[PDB]
RNA sequence: CAUCCGGUCGAUCCUGCCGGAGCGCGACGCUCUCCCCAAGGACGAAGCCAUGCAUGCCCGCUCACCCGGGACGCGGCGGAC
RNA sequence: GUCGCGGCGCGCCGAGGGCCCGACGCCUGGCGGAGAAUCAGGGUUCGACUCCGGAGAGCGGGCCUGCGAGACGGCCCGCACAUCCAAGGACGGCAGCAGGCGCGGAACUUGCCCAAUGCGCGGCGCGCGAGGCAGCGACGGGGAGCGCGCGAGCGAGGCGGGCCCACAGCCCCCGCCGCGCAGCCGAGGGCAAGGUCUGUGCCAGCAGCCGCGGUAAUUCCAGCUCGGCGAGCGUCGCGCGGCGCUGCUGCAGUUGAAACGCCCGUAGUUGGCCCCCCGCCGCCACGAGGAAACGGGAGCGCUCCAGGCAGGCCCGUUGGCCC
């Protein structure tokens, strides 16, 4: 049999109902230019990732409010939303939860959070600096520019000391 | 078909022995002798899981040959000997002796005893039988068999055995009142003053035991076992079956990652 | 049968433009936002236009 | 360029004489070179009093960072690590040499062949 | 209609049960009259060895000579007419030459003006059709 | 984790199917810069098989030209997993 | 008789037994569940295949051994189907692993090894095509690329050394060099993208469907641009969804398809109002009992991710709990 074989998987993403619809095309090629994504597989994973989230707020809410399942998961949920920075950590409601969007979601990418801090220029630039291993999120450098930081991580994100800047000074050009 | 299965695969292994699903395709198969698959867990997996004293099952053997451990007092080389409720786990070498008892969650749990706790283990008659002659044998919970019982002893009635005479030490019979801890089922890993037992003629004597948070918790007849009567007697694990809810452990896991 | 094919074998052959490559992977999508949104410099004559019109053509080259 | 190891989590284990522990490597912009030259820098902690005596396994290092984790099996005697050995790891370290290479499947012929001998 | 009663379970199963049928769609799908009489017998594609080529007026208003070889299947000996795709793809095919044959796409419907055809070529002696009228690979 | 849209007409409103739009999971074509995980002669042939291989271990009982090697057999246990 | 119970078999005696709440027959390109695909709610289809139970080793039978086999990597017989042969005889059984042929639309190496994970046997480890390790492999799932900037860089590679490994290798870590690289389907609609420029002339073709082409083809065949999706994209067969076109939710029956020509009628299904306070039935709630995987779902930064049960001086660190 093998322990292959038991091992699960997992599509994260959605594709869309229609494909070749025109607001949905113009919205994302909006996102494309503002996040530097690559392809819209990349975005179809965000919307999942709302969906998700969007529907086990939606059950605990028609659960009862004081119904022992919405203490035990709507704390669960709100508590990993704030810990990612998706949520308002003073928002702390699950109403809330369900009014977030795809895009929220993708300003927590790294590529986004390094154009905020401006340790790039720009988010083609943030998307080229990760991919080179310049970034580190803390003590840990990151060479995938989907990375999505933790709010506390935020602070700890700089660039590694080891790379472009402050360093051997010879990698690529400079070494001819 | 044909005769017996000498092979166990590991997600048919019980859930409380919390073998990894990717960790192997095959898990020990426990061996018949004082406790049955369901209510034990193999002497390997103490070792090389909980324990850690042998990275391999192969050093577990190496252990085990040279009789480093020794159950109930006796040096045991089976990696596969089963263990379960009330068994005295002593390895003399490392100088660490604890008895294995059920935790709150249900896995079997190690549990540190004073060496005059060492000395003895706890036990429940499962029925008094007549045969060779017609003495009477009492079959314990470890499948221990006592010729010639005391007579006041009755069907699920915890005794207590020497280990070091192996006999008989006393009785504290199962009766309204008395603190007993749950062995199987939904309320395994629990201890409780018995409320009430429900009669139930014809099948399931159904007991209901409460422990101190005013709980009430519904068990049958076959997995409850008698610690002592008012008094817990053995020492018990520290949660001491309190039975803490699914809320309020989140809080403690979250504490216990709170430290780095 | 006999008149198998007949348009393709008298088709005259056209020789394919060489061009220069376009950019591949995000930098092309990169490249589709400045048409399609932010610049919008080329798909644009006082108003609104398709992306392969004769009228955006020639004004933006072919 | 500097390079801390420490020992975590030691475990006494009377009945193999070993001393199982976690490493933790630090050797930041650095490459630790080889596990022995970090071996006398675990003898440190584990206060053995032979490097030879100590034994290091699975030195994981971590994508890029210089945390790298690998257990350690210091034993505690000579006799230990002469018996309590996958074999293959003595011969990873030297302490013993290899046998020479054998078909396995000349071991699995033999067997057949033999068998059919009668 | 609609009997509706706490214990008239059974009659609303059977009504379902028989009137489900009534559908051409369900049918088709579960009779399986059908997997019998296709001559795909249940596959994607078939291999079958051309016996025969001819062309096909097509039906009116269109008008052409679609191009088709007539195939006996390897599998169950039976015969299928198969168009051949593409500008002047017959060429490619050669009586005798072999050939894998795939639905034409309507689920054994014909397809467009061509006239009581189910089939398609996709491969001529090993070598896809398209790929052949696309220069990729040659004879 | 609630949707439709083309085709009966001179036009129109219906019913009605036809065809598209999504996801699978197998084939087939074309193509493929790296890394990780991972299915793989089930699909009306439970058709036929060349070769090699998948079941041994023990040392009870040694008067087999090293030794107390532990041949070979006898025994034992497994081969029913 | 059996391990035993039983028409299980045999005598003996009766006449039962089953059936529109579908018996019996027949067919099944029938292993069943845990599960899977698709999915507002309800649903539909599949379940060979990972775990569990069943069944079989070409086909029927029959046995022996053992505690347990009607065992086939045991035996014996017929039956087809092989091999050898000095011609008297001998002898198999890959629905074990690799590998071969046939067949089909379709499917991998005559590898390497017990180091793990188990098991058999031993007390100082041996056997194992169970299993692990490599090769093959666009079944698929997941992550990063083909630049960024206007000067600095990377990693794809290449070579050493670690790390890893039964031994390699891969990963990863380092020095030293360092050379980014896109397809496949379309642009009349439905359906996102020229009413371009060629050829051709109801031909050749295209087109799931509407249709297009017969000299000014928005549709063919090509350059041209453009659009989708993306290391993938297109086609075919099927499942599901769409389809409230199967309808319990939730269809329709004057005329679109469809109220039996009528009345009686049993089975079936459905029955007004009424008693509070009990007994059975459903009924609702909450238990207990018994498999995990799976699916949820607590916690944990596998660098992210598909993952996995981790981890770290730790609730007796965890690995809860629901189904």
């Amino acid at each position: 049999p093998r322990i292959s074989r038991h091992r699960n998987s997992s599509k994260t993403y959605s594709t869309p109902k229609k494909p070749f619809t025109k607001p949905r095309l113009d919205a994302e090629l909006k996102l494309c230019g503002e996040y530097g994504l690559k392809c819209k597989r990349e975005i179809y994973r965000a919307r999942y990732m709302l969906a998700k989230i969007r529907r086990t707020a939606r059950n605990l809410l028609t659960l009862d409010e004081n119904d022992i399942k919405r203490r035990f998961e709507g704390a669960a949920l709100l508590r990993r939303l704030h810990m990612l920075g998706i949520l308002d950590e003073e928002k702390d409601q699950l109403d809330y939860v369900l009014g977030l969007r795809i895009e929220d979601i993708f300003k927590r990418r790294l590529q986004s959070v390094i154009v905020e801090s401006k340790l790039a220029k720009s988010v083609h630039h943030a998307r080229n600096m990760i991919k080179a291993r310049h970034i580190s999120v803390g003590g840990q450098i990151v060479n995938i520019p989907s990375y999505m930081v933790r709010i506390s991580n935020t602070s700890r994100v700089a660039i590694a000391d080891t790379s472009s800047l402050a360093p051997n000074g010879k990698p690529g050009r400079t070494k001819r | 078909a044909r005769g017996v299965r000498k092979h166990l695969k590991r997600l048919n292994a019980p859930k409380h022995w919390l073998l990894d699903k990717m960790g192997g395709i095959w898990a020990p198969r426990p061996t018949n002798g004082p406790h049955g698959l369901r209510e034990c867990i193999p002497l390997i997996l103490i070792l090389r899981n909980r324990l850690h004293y042998a990275n391999t099952y192969a050093e577990t053997s190496m252990i085990l040959q040279d009789k480093n451990v020794l159950i109930d007092g006796k040096p045991r080389t089976d990696p596969t000997f089963p263990v379960g409720f009330m068994d005295v786990f002593e390895i003399p070498k490392v100088h660490k002796t604890f008895r294995v008892l059920y935790d709150v969650k249900g896995r079997f749990t190690l549990v540190p005893i004073q060496s005059n706790e060492a000395g003895f283990k706890l036990c429940r008659v499962q029925k008094i039988f007549l045969g060779d002659k017609g003495m009477p044998y009492l079959s314990t919970h470890d499948a221990r068999t006592i010729r010639f019982p005391h007579p006041d002893i009755k069907t699920n009635d915890t005794i207590k055995i020497n280990l070091k005479t192996g006999k008989i030490d006393e009785w504290y019979k199962f009766d309204i009142g008395k603190i007993v801890m749950v062995t199987g089922g939904r309320n395994c890993g629990r201890i409780g003053t018995i409320q009430a037992i429900d009669k139930h003629m014809g099948s399931y004597t159904m007991i209901r035991m409460k422990d101190t948070e005013g709980t009430e918790f519904l068990t049958r007849l076959c997995n409850v076992f008698v610690i002592g009567n008012d008094s817990p007697a053995v020492a018990i694990p520290t949660t001491k079956g309190i039975r803490p809810d699914i809320i309020k452990n989140r809080e403690l896991r979250l504490r216990s990652i709170a430290k780095r | 049968l006999t008149s198998a094919g007949k348009v393709r074998k008298c088709t005259p052959k056209k020789e394919k433009k060489e061009k220069p490559r376009p950019p591949r992977g995000r930098a092309y999508k990169r490249l589709l936002y400045n048409k399609n949104f932010v610049d919008d410099t080329l798909i644009h004559n006082g108003r609104r236009l398709g992306p392969n019109n004769l009228l955006i053509r020639q004004k933006l080259g072919f | 360029p500097e390079i801390t190891v420490k020992v975590r989590k030691v475990l006494n284990n009377p009945l193999l004489q070993r001393q199982q522990c976690v490493v933790d490597v630090l050797h930041p912009g650095c490459t630790y070179e080889s596990k022995e030259a970090i071996k006398a820098k675990v003898a440190q902690q584990l206060k053995v009093a032979d490097q030879k005596n100590i034994v290091l396994y699975g030195f994981k290092t971590s994508f890029g960072g210089g945390h790298t984790v690998g257990f350690c099996n210091a034993y505690q005697n000579m006799d230990a690590l002469m018996k309590y050995e996958p074999g293959f790891r003595k011969i990873r370290c030297g302490l013993i040499e290899a046998p020479k290479p054998v078909s396995r499947k000349q071991l699995k012929n033999l067997k057949n062949r033999r068998l059919k001998k009668r | 209609s609609k009997t509706s009663g706490l214990y008239t379970a059974r009659k609303l199963r059977t009504v379902r049960r028989v009137n489900r049928w009534a559908d051409k769609k369900y049918r088709k799908a579960h009779l399986g009259t059908w997997l019998k009489a296709n001559p795909l017998e249940g596959a994607c594609m078939a291999r079958g060895i051309v016996t025969q080529k001819i062309g096909i007026s097509a039906k009116q208003p269109n008008s052409a000579v679609r191009k088709a070889v007539r195939v006996q299947l390897t599998k169950n000996s039976k015969k299928i007419t198969a168009f051949v795709p593409r500008d002047g793809s017959i060429t490619y095919i050669d009586n005798n030459d072999e050939v894998l044959v795939a639905g034409f796409g309507r689920a054994g419907r014909a397809v467009g003006d061509i006239p009581g055809c189910r089939f398609k070529v996709i491969k001529v002696a090993g070598i896809g059709l398209l790929a052949l009228f696309l220069r990729k690979r040659e004879k």
